[PDB]
C-alpha cells in the first residue's frame, strides 16, 4: 500500500523500527504477571504446555508434565538451563502418554 | 566479422552505461538502500557501497568494463565516493547525449567537459573550508562518508567506532587503514554490530586453569609448526623411508612433544626469569594436550591457532620476533605484549596482544550469528573506515550534502567558457552532473530532486548561502552547520574518475565483436 | 480502448516534432516551399505553417488541433505560423524533460504562467518603435516575403506591397481589407505585379471599338440581362411536360434589344458626348449588337462582372450596383481618371484606374498560371499581412530570432517567479524561445549554440537584439538586416504559443469516445 501511496523504503522500514523500538518498550508493561519454580513440575508445565501448544495439537498437559520434569529434574538447580538438559530415546509400544522422564 | 561505427558504436554505449548506472542509483546517502547481491555463488549481499556492486557482478556490456575500472579507483585512491562516483558520469552523459542529440561532435563535446572538472577541482578548493582532524570535527565527516556510503544508523554507530579506529594512530597518517582493519567477526545475539577492541587480537587462544589468560608482561615466542617435531619451522617427517617405518614415528612423535615442551618450559625461566611474567609462545596449530597442560603447568600460555597475520601484526604490535619453532630463542627476540590476554567472549578465545608497541594495529569484533547480517556489517565498516580515514588525514575538508556544487554548477555561469559555447555546454553539461547527490536524495527522500534543489539552487543564489538536499528528508537548509562534510580526499579524486572515463566514450565511435 | 497518464502525452508531442521538423525551414529567408499530391490529392504548391496544416488530411488530433489556434495569428500575422509551430514543440520537449525527470506537468503548465508574462512584459520592453515609412514597410514586406518566397520574389513584391498600402494610409486604414483586389495574369512570367489605383476586370466583354480606352468613366456596374439562359426551364430547370418551358425565353433578346434603346439616351442622358466616356459593367452576359450599338454610343460595356468587382467598381470608381439600363444620373455612375481594356495572352483585362476611390486597387500579378503562380499569389498578401501590423503598432523590432535570446537572457538568469516550482515552467519556456533562429540559421549555416554564443554575447555585451544573418547562418543585429518583426506578431505569438501548449500539457488522458 505504501509502495501504491509511494512512499519510499527506508521512510517506511523506520515506521516499523522505532515502532518495533516503540513496541519492545511496551512489552515489558504489557508482561502479565509471571510465574516459575526451579522444581515443580506443574507450575512450569503450563508455560511449557502453552508454548508447544502452538507447536503441539497432542497432549498439551501430558508433554507439558514430562518436558517440566526433564528440563528441571536433570538439573540440581535448574537456576542455570543449557542447551542439552534433555535428550531423546525415541521407542514405540504401549502408548505415546506412556512417555515418561528418565534422567 | 561485424562491427559497430558512427552513433551507432556510441548508442550501444552511451546507452549500456546509463542503462546500467541508473540501477546503481537506487541507493546513496542514508536514504538509498542496501542493493541485494547475488553472484554465482547464491550469497546475498545488500550494499549501498559502490565496490561491493560493481566489482562482483554486472549486465554484461562493453561498458560493464570500463565502470568497475574507474570504480576500482574511487575505494582504491579514497573509499569515500563508490557509491557516489557512479550517479555523476551518466547525469553527465545525458547531458552531452543531449549536444550530440542535437548532433555535434563527441570529440568537440569533450573538450567542454575537463576544463569544468578543472574547474570545479578549482571551485572545491574554493568553496571548502580547511577543518580539524579532531574526533568530533571527524564525526561530522564520520557519519556522513559513512552515510553517503551506507545507511545512517549502522553508519551512526561507525561513526564512533570508526573514528576510534582512525583516531588510534600513532600519526600514521593514511588515506586507508591497512593495521587498524583486525575484524573478527562473531557469532553474537547482536546481528550487525562491530566492537572496538584495542590491541592485536589473536585468532584463538588456549584454555587451561594453570595456562594464564591474563599475561601483563608477555615474552612472546610466536609458534606455528607443532610440538610433535624437534626444532622444526615445518611439520615433516624424520621417518617414512619404508612401508614399516610409518609406525616408528608416531611411536617417536610424543617424544618431540615433551622435548618441545621442555623446550617452552625452560625458555620462560630463561627469557622470564620466574613465572610471574606469562611467556607466550602462541601456537598457531593446535597444542598437543600434555604440553598444552605443560606449559600450562609451567606458567608458559601456550596459546592455539593465532593467524599469520596475527604473526605478522605481532611483529608489529609486540615489537618483538616472529618464529614459527617453538625452540629456545635468545631472550631478545623473544616478542613483547604489554597485555597477552585469552578472551573468552560466547564460546570462542581472542587473545588480545596489546599495549602494541606500534598500536597502527587495533582490533574490531564484528557481530553476528546471521553471516548475511554479519558480511553487510563487516563491509559498511572498512569502505568507510577509509572514508572517515579520508577524514583524519584531510586538513582540507569539503561540506557535503550539496552545499559545494551550487558554489560551482552556478559560479560556473557561462560566457566564462564563451568561445563555442561547446565548453559553455559542456560545463552545463558538467554542471548538470554535480548535483546528483542534491539529486539522487531529494529523489530518494523526500520531495523532488528538482523541486527541493531550486530552492538549493535558489537558497544558494541567495547570500552565497552553503545549502543542500537533506540526506535524509530532501529538503533545504545549511549544508555548513549540518556537519555534512565530504572528504577533500573524495572530491577531487571523485571527478577525475569520472570524466576521464567519460572522455572515453566520447572519443570511442568504433566497436567490434 | 485508452491512452493515459504518459501516453495521453507522448503521441501529442511525438506528433508536434517531425510536424514541427519538415517546416522548420518554411520560414525565414531560411524558408523551403513545400508540395502535396498526398494531402489533397491534387497538384499543390505551399509555403506557410497554418496553410500546409489544412492542406494535409491531418489525422492526428494535435496536428488539427494547433491549425485552429495557429489561424487565429495567422489571420493578422500570415508568417509567424509556422514559426508559432516550431516554439511550442521546443517548449513541449523541455515541459516532457521534465516529465522525463519526472514532474507534475500543471505545476509545470503553472512554471509557464509568470514566464510568458515576463516575456510579454519583456515584449514591451524589447518592442522598438519604427514607425510607418516604406523602410520598415519595405523590411517588413520582404522578411515577411523572405520567409515566404525568394528574397529576389520579396523586393520583387516589396514594391507592389508598399505600392496598395499607401492608398490604405490614405484610407489611415491599419488593416487592408481592400486594395487586396489582386489580379492574376496570364503570362510566362511571374514576377510581374502590377499596381493599378483602380480595379482590373477580366473583360471589356465580348465586343472591342467601345472605346476600350475611357478618359472620363461613367460606370453603371448591373446584374440587368443584356443575354441571359436559352436553357429549358419552367420551374427553373426542365419541367416534366416539355412545352411550357417555352414561352420564356422570347422575351429575352427583346428585353435586351429595347435595353439597348434605354442606353442610347442612358448615354445621352448621362453624357450626350461620345467624348465623355460611358462605361457599362454587367454581373451576366451582353449580347453582342447591345454591345455593338453600345459601341455606337461611345460606351464600352463590361459583360459578366463579379460580385467584389461590382462593389470594389461600386467603391472604387465611385461606381454603382445600380440596377438599370435606363436613363440614370451620371453622377451615380461612377468614375475613374483613366480606363483601358488591356490584353495580355488571349483575354482582354480592362484596367481602371484612377478610380475616385483609390479603395479598391489591384495589385496585377503576371504569372506562370500554375499552382506556382497561385503559389506567388499568397506570400505578397502575408507580406501585407506582416507590414499591417508594422501599420498597426508603432514598434517594428528586427527579426531573425533577435528577441529570443535577450528573453532567455532575461528571464531564466533572475528566476522571474524566483520560485524554482515555476522556473522549472519558466526554464522549460525561455528555451522554446531560441528555436527558431537557432533551427534556421543552423539550417542556413552555423550551428545553434556557436551562432547563439555570437548573437548571445552581443546580446550578453548590448542587450541590444542582434538577430540571425539567415544569409551565412551567422548573427548580425537585425535592425540593419532590414528583417524585422513587428510587436503585434511576436505579442500575439506567446498567446498562441502557449495557452494551446498548455492546455494540451495538461490533457490528462485521450479516449477514442461515442
Amino acid at each position: 500500500e505504501l509502495l501504491r501511496i509511494g512512499l519510499s523504503v527506508s521512510e517506511v522500514i523506520e515506521g516499523y523500527e522505532i515502532a518495533c523500538r516503540k513496541a519492545h518498550e511496551i512489552l515489558p508493561n504489557l508482561v502479565c504477571c509471571s510465574a516459575k519454580n526451579l522444581r515443580d513440575i506443574d507450575e512450569v508445565s503450563s508455560l511449557l504446555r502453552t508454548s508447544i501448544m502452538s507447536k503441539q495439537y497432542g497432549n498439551e498437559v501430558f508433554l507439558a508434565k514430562l518436558i517440566a520434569q526433564a528440563c528441571v529434574s536433570i538439573f540440581p538447580d535448574s537456576g542455570h538451563f543449557n542447551v542439552d538438559n534433555i535428550r531423546v530415546c525415541k521407542i514405540l509400544g504401549s502408548g505415546i502418554s506412556s512417555s515418561s522422564v528418565l534422567h | 566479422a561485424e562491427v559497430a561505427r558512427a552513433q551507432a558504436a556510441l548508442a550501444v554505449n552511451i546507452s549500456a552505461a546509463r542503462g546500467l548506472q541508473d540501477v546503481l542509483r537506487t541507493n546513496l546517502g542514508p536514504k538509498g538502500t542496501m542493493k541485494m547481491l547475488v553472484s554465482g555463488a547464491g550469497d546475498i549481499k545488500l550494499t549501498k557501497d559502490g565496490n561491493v556492486l560493481l566489482h562482483e557482478m554486472q549486465i554484461q556490456h562493453p561498458t560493464a568494463s570500463l565502470i568497475a575500472k574507474v570504480a576500482t579507483a574511487q575505494d582504491d585512491i579514497t573509499g569515500d565516493g563508490t557509491t557516489s562516483n557512479v550517479l555523476i558520469i551518466g547525469e553527465l552523459l545525458k547531458q552531452a547525449d543531449l549536444y550530440i542529440s542535437e548532433g555535434l561532435h563527441p570529440r568537440i563535446i569533450t573538450e567542454g567537459f575537463e576544463a569544468a572538472k578543472e574547474k570545479a577541482l578549482q571551485f572545491l578548493e574554493e568553496v571548502k573550508v580547511s577543518r580539524e582532524m579532531d574526533r568530533e570535527t571527524l564525526i561530522d565527516v564520520a557519519r556522513t562518508s559513512l552515510r553517503t556510503k551506507v545507511h545512517a544508523e549502522l553508519a551512526d554507530v561507525l561513526t564512533e567506532a570508526v573514528v576510534d579506529s582512525i583516531l588510534a594512530i600513532k600519526k600514521q597518517d593514511e588515506p586507508i587503514d591497512l593495521f587498524m582493519i583486525e575484524i573478527m567477526e562473531m557469532k553474537h545475539k547482536s546481528e550487525t554490530d562491530t566492537s572496538l577492541i584495542r590491541g592485536l587480537v589473536l585468532d584463538h587462544g588456549a584454555r587451561h586453569p594453570d595456562m594464564k589468560k591474563r599475561v601483563e608482561d608477555a615474552y612472546i615466542l610466536t609458534c606455528n609448526v607443532s610440538l610433535e617435531y624437534e626444532k622444526t619451522e615445518v611439520n615433516s617427517g624424520f621417518f617414512y623411508k619404508s612401508a614399516e617405518e610409518r609406525e616408528k614415528l608416531v611411536k617417536a612423535e610424543r617424544k618431540f612433544i615433551e622435548d618441545r615442551v621442555k623446550k617452552i618450559i625452560e625458555l620462560k625461566r630463561k627469557v622470564c626469569g620466574d613465572s610471574d611474567k606469562g611467556f607466550v609462545v602462541i601456537n598457531q596449530k593446535g597444542i598437543d594436550p600434555f604440553s598444552l597442560d605443560a606449559l600450562s603447568k609451567e606458567g608458559i600460555v601456550a596459546l592455539r591457532r593465532a593467524k599469520r597475520r596475527n604473526m605478522e601484526r605481532l611483529t608489529l604490535a609486540c615489537g618483538g620476533v616472529a618464529l614459527n619453532s617453538f625452540d629456545d630463542l635468545s631472550p631478545d627476540c623473544l616478542g613483547h605484549a604489554g597485555l597477552v590476554y585469552e578472551y573468552t567472549l560466547g564460546e570462542e578465545k581472542f587473545t588480545f596482544i596489546e599495549k602494541c608497541n606500534n598500536p597502527r594495529s587495533v582490533t574490531l569484533l564484528i557481530k553476528g550469528p546471521n553471516k548475511h547480517t554479519l558480511t553487510q556489517i563487516k563491509d559498511a565498516v572498512r569502505d568507510g573506515l577509509r572514508a572517515v580515514k579520508n577524514a583524519i588525514d584531510d586538513g582540507c575538508v569539503v561540506p557535503g550534502a550539496g552545499a559545494v556544487e551550487v558554489a560551482m554548477a552556478e559560479a560556473l555561469i557561462k560566457h566564462k567558457p564563451s568561445v563555442k559555447g561547446r565548453a559553455q555546454l559542456g560545463v552545463q553539461a558538467f554542471a548538470d552532473a554535480l548535483l546528483i547527490i542534491p539529486k539522487v536524495l531529494a529523489q530518494n527522500s523526500g520531495f523532488d530532486l528538482q523541486e527541493t534543489l531550486v530552492k538549493i539552487q535558489a537558497e544558494h543564489s541567495e547570500s552565497g548561502q552553503l545549502v543542500g538536499v537533506d540526506l535524509n528528508t530532501g529538503e533545504p537548509m545549511v549544508a555548513a552547520e549540518v556537519g555534512v562534510w565530504d572528504n577533500y580526499c573524495v572530491k577531487k579524486q571523485l571527478l577525475h574518475s569520472c570524466t576521464v572515463i567519460a572522455t572515453n566514450i566520447l572519443l570511442v565511435d568504433e566497436i567490434m565483436r
